[PDB]
């Protein structure tokens, strides 16, 4: 009755029987990068 | 004379007790510190 031909393994990204898919998958959002610096400081007792 | 005495002891510097400073949190240490006797813990949770 059917033949469904699928893609695994090295094959991910493959699908070979046609069902005429239109997925369009969306893009992934840029997150901030949030680098973080620890300085050293003076009192600010010293304007005090 | 003996607030002199003070500041000669504890090297109240422009800037704090000398390197060591006291805040919000706790101590801030712009020092090396070395330690004759056994010091105590609760946890060491260095940050990320």
């Amino acid at each position: 009755t059917s033949i469904a031909i699928t893609g695994s393994g090295s094959c991910r990204h493959l699908q070979f029987i046609p069902v005429a898919p239109p997925g369009i998958p969306s893009s992934v959002t840029p997150p901030t990068e949030v680098p973080d610096r620890d300085p050293e400081k003076s009192s600010e007792d010293d304007v005090y | 004379a003996m607030t002199i005495w003070i500041l000669k002891v504890m090297n109240f510097t422009i800037d704090g007790m000398g390197n060591l400073r006291i805040t919000e949190k706790g101590l801030k240490l712009e020092g090396d510190s070395e330690f004759l006797q056994p010091l105590y813990a609760k946890e060491i949770q260095s940050r990320p």
